[PDB]
RNA sequence: AGCCAGGAUGUUGGCUUAGAAGCAGCCAUCAUUUAAAGAAAGCGUAAUAGCUCACUGGUCGAGUCGGCCUGCGCGGAAGA
């Protein structure tokens, strides 16, 4: 109930321009937005859009989802890349490997839906594919 | 209703159908679509 | 929808109703994609891939998946009955799992037709090794 | 390995075979080695339907005429100039 | 447009268009627009109808043009009498008898080539039907 | 064909405007976690929400679908 899967960077906090009300739009500000947003951008690395989800009830208090930040943003952190490559294959801008996106994606087993581990890694080979960086 | 003469269905909500002898194109949707063969 | 696709299911379910002494009632009638979420991703984390949410709910598809032993579970076909196996343990406490799959939000429409498991009564068994 | 029917036709000429192709029945002939050719005639629908699929310009075809089986092979067709219809069909035993 | 580039001489006879045509096989490519109708081309036409077809088929495949025009066509001009001489040569044309395959295609699929001969069929004066390739 | 139904993670693909979520398109373009699952196929979306549908089961109980050769017709068809 009352619910979005959106959010920007998470090295800023009361992000009022890029999502703003998108969180806090409604009766709820964005003070304990702010506050417990620093609170859980505290426990994974940053660098990262670490995203949140927002359910409430008729008593306005409630618990959020934490969730890791996306994969795509992981790999720009593993590649030093922000703004990666306009026109995916094109440009040559880098390849990546099997093993990397094991030690990015060993620790999302709270967040991926899938039991396999050559699926996440070549999903997210997939991934670097449109992003720019052809394996 | 646009008067051509040969009727073409341009989506699949449109339905070719015959009143009075004549041809004409009846859509759910867009009323631009509605066509006659006349 | 295809012929020999159709035998070599048959042939599965028969291997199957021969593996699992868990054969279940899953009985939806508005199935959900985090049912079927929560369904297949503990299927991954505590089995290897031989459970699955199986939909072969045909009215005579399951007829004759039956013919290998409970031979009076075609009454069972009809009427929006599905049905899902897995080994280990007689009737383990996934069984209350895929019945809790049923029972989550949903519309009321599992009503655990049986599958003949125990040759027992027609109520729900939860005797079980824990 | 197709086994057609066929049947031995009387006269030939300009007349005779328009006449054939008006009734449904297109002509062709068998020649090859050392006996006689023969004059052959054949129905549209079974020989187009056959030779739709590319294995009848490729293997040994039958030829069930009077009874007697004859093994054959086709050779060279002339179709009609501007239609799916077939004119005359060259067989080789 | 297409024009042969020299000739004989200039201004030829009219002459009939009787009999039945010569290429009926599709002998190049693969898919071919076979005209069932008995009538002239011009260089107009043909050219008017390759462009529609390459534009059809977004330039993947080879086209192939059978028939050439190398027959022209005089026209007298307005406020002229009857008289005075065979008038001078305006455009050039080709004959096409029923059973003549005008345009070949390959390296297109089946529905891509139906899809392209209509286009391009619509653009000439002859009624023309399709036809395959066949062994 | 109706009819009771259901219908994604990687991800909200890199971009680059502004938020990139199906819609802003180019370049990608698959592993399922597989009842069936679309990096969703469209729509107007301020991205924010979706509607469907792609497919699958229920129900229902005799044919149904789309091409070719055709015969006769239809529209195209307005003048003192
Ligand atoms: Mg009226
Ligand atoms: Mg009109
Ligand atoms: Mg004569
Ligand atoms: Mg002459
Ligand atoms: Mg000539
Ligand atoms: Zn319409």
């Amino acid at each position: 109930q009352a619910y979005v899967k959106l959010q920007v960077a998470a090295g800023m906090a009361n992000p009022s321009p890029p999502v703003g009300p998108a969180l806090g739009q409604q009766g709820v500000n964005i003070m304990e937005f702010c506050k417990a947003f620093n609170a859980k951008t505290d426990s994974i690395e940053k660098g990262l859009p670490i995203p949140v989800v927002i359910t409430v009830y008729a008593d306005r208090s409630f618990t959020f989802v934490t969730k890791t930040p996306p994969a795509a943003v992981l790999l720009k952190k593993a590649a030093g890349i922000k703004s990666g490559s306009g026109k995916p294959n094109k440009d040559k801008v880098g390849k990546i490997s099997r093993a990397q996106l094991q030690e990015i994606a060993q620790t999302k087993a709270a967040d991926m839906t899938g039991a396999d581990i050559e699926a996440m890694t070549r999903s997210i080979e997939g991934t670097a594919r449109s992003m720019g960086l052809v394996v | 209703m646009k008067v051509r003469a040969s009727v073409k269905k341009l989506c699949r909500n449109c339905k070719i159908v015959k009143r009075d002898g004549v041809i004409r194109v009846i859509c759910s949707a867009e009323p631009k679509h509605k066509q006659r063969q006349g | 929808a295809l012929n020999l696709q159709d035998k070599q299911a048959i042939v599965a379910e028969v291997s199957e109703v021969a593996k699992g002494a868990l054969s279940a009632v899953v009985a939806d009638s508005r199935g959900v994609t985090v049912d079927k979420m929560t369904e297949l991703r503990k299927a991954g984390r505590e089995a290897g891939v031989y459970m699955r949410v199986v939909r072969n709910t045909l009215l005579r598809r399951a007829v004759e998946g039956t013919p290998f032993e409970c031979l009076k579970d075609a009454f069972v076909g009809p009427t929006l009955i599905a049905y899902s196996m897995e080994h280990p343990g007689a009737a383990a406490r996934l069984f209350k799992e895929f019945a809790k799959a049923n029972a989550k939000f949903e519309v009321k429409a599992a009503a655990f037709e049986g599958e003949l498991i125990p040759a027992s009564q027609i109520d729900r068994l939860a005797t079980l090794p824990t | 390995m197709f086994t057609i029917n066929a049947e031995v036709r009387k006269e030939q000429g300009k007349g005779a075979s328009r006449r054939l192709r008006a009734a449904n029945k297109f002509p062709a002939i068998i020649y090859g080695g050392k006996e006689a050719p023969l004059a052959i005639e054949l129905d549209h629908d079974k020989v187009m339907n056959m030779q739709a699929k590319a294995e009848f310009y490729s293997e040994v075809l039958t030829i069930v005429v009077d009874g007697k089986e004859i093994k054959v092979k086709a050779q060279d067709v002339q179709r009609h100039p501007y239609k799916p219809k077939l004119q005359h069909i060259d067989f080789v035993r | 447009m297409l024009q042969p580039k020299r000739t004989k001489f200039r201004k030829m006879h009219k002459g009939r268009n009787r009999g039945l045509a010569q290429g009926t096989d599709v002998s190049f490519g693969s898919f071919g627009l076979k005209a069932v109708g008995r009538g002239r081309l011009t260089a107009r036409q043909i050219e008017a109808a390759r462009r529609a077809m390459t534009r059809a088929v977004k330039r993947q495949g080879k086209i192939w043009i059978r028939v050439f025009p190398d027959k022209p066509i005089t026209e007298k001009p307005l406020a002229v009498r009857m008289g005075k001489g065979k008038g001078n040569v305006e455009y050039w044309v080709a004959l096409i008898q029923p059973g003549k395959v005008l345009y070949e295609m390959d390296g297109v699929p089946e529905e891509l080539a139906r899809e392209a001969f209509k286009l391009a069929a619509a653009k000439l004066p002859i009624k023309t039907t399709f036809v395959t390739k066949t062994v």
